[PDB]
RNA sequence: GCCCGGAUAGCUCAGUCGGUAGAGCAGGGGAUUGAAAAUCCCCGUGUCCUUGGUUCGAUUCCGAGUCCGGGCACCA
RNA sequence: GGGCCUGACUGCGAGGCCUGCAAGCCGAGCAGGGGCGAAAGCCGGGCCUAGUGAACCGGUGGUCCCGUGUGGAAGGGCCAU
RNA sequence: UGGUGUUGGCUCUUGGUCGCGCCUGCGUAGGAUAGGUGGGAGCCUGUGAACCCCCGCCUCCGGGUGGGGGGGAGGCGCCGG
RNA sequence: GGGGGGAACCUGGGGAACUGAAACAUCUCAGUACCCAGAGGAGAGGAAAGAGAAAUCGACUCCCUGAGUAGCGGCGAGCGA
């Protein structure tokens, strides 16, 4: 019922054994058995409730050595922000016309940011937002530094936003980090929610934390280490 | 309430162990009937060393247990009473069995140690287990007659 | 007084004091009354809308 | 229900206060008194029957120092009492106190 | 005072574990007709009580509130 | 009867009437900020005389006054009710 | 009279709790049943295939579901939609 | 060694009502009357897990003061550190 691939990945993980961000960091490269630079994704889970609307964790962090992974920027500017957005690190201006650029059928991105004179971005907003891509400013998309803003975005910048099923979902990059530049890429998502955590919940904020990769096995791993 | 096994217990354990029952079971049960001892420091303390001596005199029972095991396996008691053609006047017990080996065979057992959850009130031939030692059933045959 | 005729407040809409005690037949006028009153707090006349006493 | 023959928790007096009225706490006017009426609260003493020196010791002891006794017991152990009476062993066990 | 039930069409109610506001009703926007009947019909229509959010959209799902119907509790 | 409006005001109050007290009643005028009016002016509920009940206890909102070693808070005070 | 101590043991069954192991999710669209939230252009089977049969579940009747046997290297996938 | 007695005087267990509230139940009378036990010429208390705001004191007992004060109170009567 799975791939020799991936069942060979679940040949060497342990169902119930306690890991850590270091030695799991050491599991999740060693199973990366896809054939590609797999995404090393640690998967979370958040003691708040999501129907409590106050308990969303939405926010981001430029993890430590990057990502791994791909970031474009269609970035939305006019007015000096144009050819500041076009540089450091954004490739897809512009600048406010390319919402006429957007059709839909043009996704050649992999972010969105718009400076907060836009605007005219919400409404055009009806598909633009739906692929969870609408520039939003509460997790780093949108700023007058609307370059300064992609310049981390390239960055390896991870978002974080809280699920219907109280779960956060970033993961710290690719299978190609060791367990030490992870090690910086895993605790820099958790203690991100150490800050961003909602005041007023129950129990602990995390339930648990389990690290799998792109076709990879989960991993139990033990937060806060 | 902690409580140092002097037994191996099915529902507890094992001699040696310390388990934790209500107050009741054990502190009613338990230590009068010498099964197990409360849980205190000084017990705990001499409870090492002892654990040797315990399961010294533990395996002694099983040795006794053994040879008396084969030795009453192959015998049937008979019990001399008055009774009816289809019911005894009288009433037989672990005790009674015990008499019925000592003063009649001479063997020596305990009656307590004898299961008896209902004192026979019908002639004929009986099979029971007696466990001197656990996991140590042993069956036996009875004789009840007039 | 009565159940039909009952009593009131006047909550300032801005500074949110209740600042008036009124009544009104709920009869007569089932809506909310509101009313040009001077707040004090805010130090200036306001309307008022009608809170429940 | 006399004293506790370990602790020696006698009965004590008390008082029935029969209140009324919601508490101010709960937005309740205050709790008006309706009568106080004087009443003893006994110890929950119980019998302890234990076996001493073959000889059965009876302890109307409260019961919070149920197992307290048994301490003597073991306490006991280092002690010699026969053959003496239940009334020997009682006041000896009562001396361990 | 607290807890319980409801608020949806001009009415009663349905009302996806959110993708659909609908069953009838009142009619009528029409067409017949000098008027009017049987009639034709699509149905007309509605914040799914209001306030904010979940959402790739929330009558629904969530917090707050309003009113109403009910019980329980106090009553200086 | 119509127009507009909410003065069915805030803080007060010279003075008085009535009166054992307490209560009760009238109120110029002043200031804040308004209503109507051209303005003069009037508007501090109702043509008036009944339509009501001291204090205590407590609730609700404002207050930010006190907050028991300190900061908070509990809790109170004061205002409105 | 209910809780509780005194006051225990076995078991039969029921209501929670947590483990786990699983299945479960359906306007249209979209092949089909799309639970979200993340990565995903790749996956799988000689740690035996698309295929066929058998078995049960769901079943919204389009189907999926899991298990066996012949089969057992043949299926899909972002991109297509 | 104890028993029992000792005028009042002391604890320790129990512990009223009349009366005041101009009725009366909370309350006050009052932990009083009285009963019981125990002592002793005294008893008790007595060497801080105290006081309480000063980084202040320093076992206990009793006098004056604090003070009718803080407070408690059908916020009444009263009680009252
Ligand atoms: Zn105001």
């Amino acid at each position: 019922k799975h791939g020799k691939r991936y069942r060979a990945l679940l040949e060497k993980v342990d169902p119930n054994k306690v890991y850590t961000i270091d030695e799991a960091a050491r599991l999740v490269k060693e199973l990366a058995t896809a054939k590609f630079d797999e995404t090393v994704e640690v998967h979370a889970k958040l003691g708040i409730d999501p129907r409590r609307s106050d308990q969303n964790v939405r926010g981001t962090v430029s993890l430590p050595h990057g990502l791994g992974k791909q970031v474009r920027v269609l970035a939305i500017a006019k007015g000096e922000k144009i050819k500041e957005a076009e540089e450091a690190g954004a490739d897809y201006v512009g600048g406010e016309e390319i919402i006429q650029k957007i059709l839909d059928g043009w996704m050649d991105f992999d972010a969105v940011v718009a400076t907060p004179d836009v605007g005219a971005v919400g409404s055009k907003g009806r598909i633009l937002g739906p692929r969870g891509l609408l520039p939003n400013p509460k997790a780093g998309t949108v700023g007058f530094n609307i370059g300064e803003i992609i310049r981390e975005i390239k960055a390896g910048r991870i978002e974080f936003r809280n699920d219907k099923t109280g779960a956060i979902h970033a993961p710290v990059g690719k299978a190609s980090f060791p367990p030490e530049k992870l090690a910086d890429n895993i605790r820099a998502f958790i203690r991100a929610l150490e800050a961003h955590k909602p005041e007023g919940a129950k129990g602990t904020f995390l339930r648990s934390v389990y690290v799998t990769t792109t076709m990879g096995p989960s991993v139990r791993i033990n937060p806060h280490s | 309430m902690k409580v140092i096994l002097l037994e191996p217990l099915e529902n507890l354990g094992d001699v040696g162990q310390v388990v934790d029952v209500k107050p009741g079971y054990a502190r009613n049960y338990l230590l009068p009937r010498g099964l197990a001892v409360l849980a205190t420091e000084s017990n705990l303390k001499a409870l090492e060393a002892r654990i040797r001596a315990q399961a010294k005199r533990l395996a002694e029972r099983k040795a006794e247990a053994e040879r008396l095991k084969e030795i009453l396996e192959n015998l049937t008691l008979t019990i001399p009473v008055r009774a009816g053609e289809t019911k005894i006047y009288g009433s037989v017990t672990a005790k009674d069995i015990a008499e019925a080996l000592s003063r009649q065979h001479g063997v020596t057992i305990d009656p307590k140690r004898l299961a008896l959850e209902k004192p026979i009130k019908e002639l004929g031939e009986y099979v029971l287990t007696y466990k001197p030692h656990p996991e140590v059933p042993i069956q036996l045959k009875v004789s009840v007659v007039a | 007084a009565s159940e039909v005729r009952i009593k009131l407040l006047l909550e300032c809409t801005e500074c949110k004091r209740r600042n008036y005690a009124t009544e009104k037949n709920k009869r007569n006028t089932p809506n909310k009354l509101e009313l040009r009153k001077y707040c004090p707090w805010c130090r200036k006349h306001t309307v008022h809308r009608e809170v429940k006493i | 229900s006399k004293v506790c023959e370990i602790s020696g928790k006698r009965p004590i007096v008390a008082n029935s206060i029969q209140r009324r009225g919601k508490a101010k706490r709960e937005g309740g006017v205050g709790k008006k008194t309706t009568g106080i009426s004087k009443r003893r609260q006994y110890p929950n003493l119980q019998k302890v029957r234990v076996r001493v020196a073959g000889q059965e010791i009876t302890f109307r002891v409260a019961a919070s120092h149920i197992p307290k006794v048994y301490e003597l017991v073991e306490r006991a152990k280092g002690l010699k009492l026969e053959g003496l009476s239940p009334k020997e062993i009682k006041k000896e066990l009562l001396k361990l106190l």
